[PDB]
């Protein structure tokens, strides 16, 4: 009965902006608006602009709006970062900066002699290497990249036998903190990609079973 | 009656008992006491991300002991160019989780930090604290 | 020395004359209610679908733990133990804009 | 000294060893009904139930019926379905039932009841008030048929008689009208007996109104046995029950022995069994309809 371990690493890609709302959460955020706005006594802005207002009329018969315009103003003064930094290239599939709304995730090309492979990345873990210590390993040698990634625990996310011998596919989790890319131009080829790119690309039962511990979000 | 079958029908008080330490044994890995800090800037934002760690946390079977309101860091921001002043107010919750295992610990993490809301930060620590 | 921030502050006493009135039409009041019928059906099916989410993944966990410790049980003893790097844990929330 | 416990310990079941793993009541409400299901069950123990006189408790019924109707289930449960689909999705009665305006149409409820769920609280009604005991001494009839029994106090004035509502002797002074629903095969008997209120023999009754050979809803035209006399209840004594029976029958029977004189005062002329009755028709009688009402002196 030989064993030939092979390591793998879901890798997680946190994400940075926030997704927009369905038709139905934005109806009831308007709801909630309208209501949290009614449950509310009295205003600093709302006092000093109504009994100003109130009290100017009488001395006269006898501000709010100031900030208002500064403030007006002062908010069409500041240009944001636009929300899309993905759609607008539209093509890079392998951009790490692609989709700031979703989760994404590494895949990885590799031809070998008598296989033809599409990788989401595999780690070949000697039997006196813990499990932890090759998917870390190959995690940073691979990518050829400095990253910072925070791993969860000590306990394995899935595990795939592709039997002849036998053969263990044993999966982690690592959520990515900060990544710094050396030659982003190397030849192999590896994609950053969301839930729906995940569905497609990966061909393999193993990994379509690994869409399964997907985080959907 | 001590005599008669039926002495103790009316036994009760074992059923409801009226009267620290994490265990790793290496398989059966028991963490207590994890201290949750969430600090957020919103009061309604951190009473609804606070309410919602505790709702699933009962739901999960998971112990939850004491839920309780850290004391606000008011941050005073001199804003320098002029002077402006902005009175600004931090928020924070603490949900002590008392019991915990490697692999709900797995779980658990993923659920808490995909469903983070806008402008919420997380620490995960040990009961030691003082207040 | 603990103290809460529950306390409803002393400068909100004689402000409160500025939002007393409300009144709403039959429309208004149909439009809020049935929005929140809707909105109670909607969570409890969406309750439903993130716990199904959890728990076919915790399955997933099920299938892993078991096939990787009657393969090798060195891994049975290995992966069970919960490691250090979880105690100084950090994360923070979306933003609206980014860098 | 210790005995041993006879089979199973009220608490013996849960497990006490970690005791925050176990679900709670948290209710007084879910306590209340856990405690109730707990209090019906047999125990092994001395308990309320048994020296409090359970009316027998377990008692095995003599069940002499009109047998059940026949429906298939599935139809039933489509056609409900689809009724409710109908009422609910309609805006009308959600606009309706959110701001607290509906009524419910008390003649349709009774339709329905008499349709399907009445009988069967007939049943338990005539249990109660004991219409069993007295006259089929050990039996049950399940009241299949509809048995609608009125007495008319004035031109424009109907005193409905209902299983257990109470009646005055003046507008029971006259003979009462009767409706039910037959085409014509039909074979029909009725009965109106005073249950208790005989005064030489505790266990017998008297036969105020019997009537015989009735083809459909035709009162008139059954033969006539013993015309219709007024309730004639005691002064001190109070509250007789009246029960009104109707039987089916196949073929037309006659009997000389139940028959009576025309005017027929004398009260010992009138002495009861409907045990005895039953024993002698038996085969060719199947009890039906059941009405019965309660009455306690008045002036007439």
């Amino acid at each position: 009965s030989p064993w030939r371990l092979l390591g793998a690493l879901c890798l997680q890609r946190p994400p940075l902006v926030t997704k927009p709302l369905t038709p139905l959460q934005e109806e009831m955020a308007d709801l909630l608006q309208q209501i949290e706005i009614e449950r509310s006594l009295y205003s600093d802005h709302e006092l000093r602009a109504l009994d100003e207002a109130q009290q100017l009329a009488k001395k006269k018969s006898d501000l709010a709006q100031d900030l208002e315009d500064m403030w007006e103003q002062k908010f069409l003064h500041f240009k944001l970062g636009a929300r899309l930094t993905e759609a607008d290239k539209k093509d890079d599939r392998t951009s790490l900066h692609r989709k700031l709304d979703r989760n994404l995730i590494l895949l990885v090309r590799e031809k070998l002699g008598d296989q033809d492979i599409w990788m989401l990345p595999q780690s070949d873990w000697q039997p006196g290497e813990t499990l932890r210590q090759t998917a870390e390993r190959t995690l940073a040698t691979l990518s050829e990249n400095n990253m910072e990634a925070k791993f969860l625990g000590n306990a394995p996310c899935g595990h795939y036998k592709f039997k002849f011998l036998g053969a263990k596919v044993f999966f982690f989790k690592a959520l990515l903190l900060t990544g710094d890319f050396s030659q982003a131009g190397k030849k192999g080829h590896h994609v950053w990609v969301s839930k729906e790119e995940l569905g497609d690309y990966l061909k393999p039962k193993y990994l379509a079973q690994v869409r399964r511990f997907l985080l959907d979000l | 009656y001590r005599s008669k079958p039926t002495h103790g029908i009316g036994r009760y008080k074992h059923l409801v008992k009226a009267q620290v330490r994490p265990i790793n044994l290496g398989t059966d890995y028991e963490y207590g006491v994890l201290n949750i800090h969430l600090i957020a800037y919103d009061m309604a934002l951190a009473e609804s991300y606070a309410q919602y760690v505790h709702n699933l946390c009962n739901h999960l079977a998971i112990k939850v002991e004491e839920s309780y309101a850290m004391p606000t860091k008011t941050m005073e921001v001199l804003q320098l160019q002029m002077f402006l002043d902005a009175v600004l107010t931090t928020h924070e919750r603490v949900v002590q989780i008392s019991g915990l295992s490697a692999t709900f610990a797995e779980i658990f993490l993923e659920i808490i930090h995909s469903n983070l809301p806008e402008g919420v930060k997380l620490s995960v620590r040990e009961h030691t604290e003082e207040d | 020395i603990p103290i809460e921030d529950f306390i409803t502050p002393v400068k909100f006493l004689n402000k409160e004359r500025q939002r007393p009135p409300v009144e709403l039409p039959f429309e208004e009041s149909e439009r809020r209610a049935l929005l929140l019928k809707r909105w109670s059906l909607y969570k409890q099916r969406e309750h439903e679908m993130e716990r199904s989410a959890i728990r076919s993944l915790l399955e997933a966990q099920e299938e892993a733990l078991q096939e990787l410790r009657l393969s090798s049980p060195e891994l049975h003893a290995e992966a069970t133990k919960r490691d250090p790097s979880l105690f100084p844990f950090e994360r923070q929330g979306p933003d609206y804009t980014p860098p | 000294r210790r005995a041993a416990p006879l089979g199973p310990m009220p608490n013996e079941d849960i497990d006490v060893s970690d005791l925050e793993r176990l679900k709670k009541y948290r209710s007084f409400d879910r306590y209340r009904r856990r405690a109730e299901q707990e209090a019906r069950k047999p125990h092994w123990w001395r308990t309320y139930r048994e020296h409090f006189g359970e009316e027998s408790g377990p008692k095995d019924r003599v069940d002499i019926g009109l047998p059940p109707p026949k429906v298939s289930r599935t139809q039933q449960l489509l056609e409900r379905k689809q009724a409710l689909r109908e009422l609910r999705a309609n805006v009308e009665e959600e606009r309706a039932a959110r701001l607290q305006t509906a009524r419910i149409p008390l003649e349709a409820v009774r339709a329905e009841w008499e349709r399907t769920c009445g009988p069967y609280h007939k049943q338990r009604l005539a249990e109660y008030c004991g219409l069993y005991r007295d006259l089929f001494h050990g039996a049950t009839f399940v009241p299949r048929v509809p048995l609608h029994v009125a007495y008319a106090v004035g031109e424009d004035d109907l005193m409905p008689v209902y299983h257990g509502n109470e009646v005055t002797p003046t507008e029971a002074a006259q003979a009462p009208e009767v409706t039910y629903e037959a085409d014509e095969g039909s074979l029909w008997t009725l009965l109106l007996t005073n249950l208790d209120g005989h005064l030489l023999e505790p266990d017998a009754e008297y036969v105020h109104w019997l009537v015989t050979n009735i083809p459909g809803n035709r009162v008139t035209e059954g033969q006539e046995t013993c015309p219709y006399l007024p309730p004639f209840p005691a002064r001190g004594s109070g509250f007789h029950r009246f029960a009104f029976l109707l039987f089916k029958q196949d073929k037309r029977i006659d009997f000389s022995g139940d028959t009576r004189p025309s005017p027929c005062y004398q009260l010992a002329q009138r002495t009861f069994h409907t045990f005895d009755f039953y024993k002698k028709h038996q085969d060719a009688m199947t009890p039906a309809g059941l009405a019965f009402f309660q009455c306690r002196w008045d002036d007439s």
